[PDB]
């Protein structure tokens, strides 16, 4: 996923980065939580 | 254009992106000598030369 | 200066510096410019970029920021000549030695 999925110039839908942040929370994937965090994915604007 | 007092300056707290780290900021005119804004640097940002 | 952020972020992940990168940036092309105003407060920033909108977010772990002002938006050239000159009135300062 960071080798291809978030290269440089990548489009990406707005809110579908967060709907992936919620489907990695609830799966229990410690480092899909760490790169979505690091590729732009705030959890002040994520958590309701 | 009009010249006025400027409104638009502090911190920033980056949010996302990682590791946080907080950025200090201001707005100046373009046209601003660079003694003031080199006393800026030195006394209000406490950044030596 | 995204690469130069890049090597930061690796700075920031093997040493404990704190590299003062004073970045000089156009006012006007900066997203969310309502984002960063205030007087001494602590304003959040979000380094989400949307692809749609021509301005560009502020790197994420810069140092300082002397974004200047000529009045207009999403315009280039507001920056030059005060860096320059800032450079120039940073290099007549003398050294320590």
């Amino acid at each position: 996923a960071r080798s291809q999925i978030f290269i440089y110039g990548q489009q990406w839908p707005v809110g579908s980065l967060e709907q992936a942040m919620l489907d990695a929370l609830v799966l229990d994937r410690v480092d899909f939580v760490k790169l979505l965090i690091e590729n732009g994915v705030s959890m002040h604007r994520f958590l309701t | 254009t009009q010249l006025s007092p400027t409104d638009a300056f502090g911190t920033i707290e980056f949010q996302g992106g990682g590791h946080s780290n907080k950025a200090m900021y201001v707005r100046v005119s373009f046209d601003t000598k660079p003694d003031l804004l080199l006393h800026l640097m030195t006394k209000e940002w406490q950044l030596e030369l | 200066i995204r690469h130069v952020g890049d090597a930061l972020k690796d700075h920031a992940s093997k040493s404990r510096g704190k590299i003062c990168t004073i970045g000089i940036a156009p006012w006007g092309i900066v997203e969310n410019q309502e984002d960063l105003i205030g007087r001494d407060v602590v304003r959040p920033y979000q380094t989400m970029s949307n692809p749609m909108s021509k301005l560009t977010v502020l790197n994420s772990m810069h140092s300082h920021f002397i974004l200047a002002d000529n009045g207009t938006t999403g315009k280039y050239g507001a920056e030059v000549k005060l860096r320059r000159q800032l450079e120039k009135h940073i290099s007549l300062q003398k050294i320590n030695t």
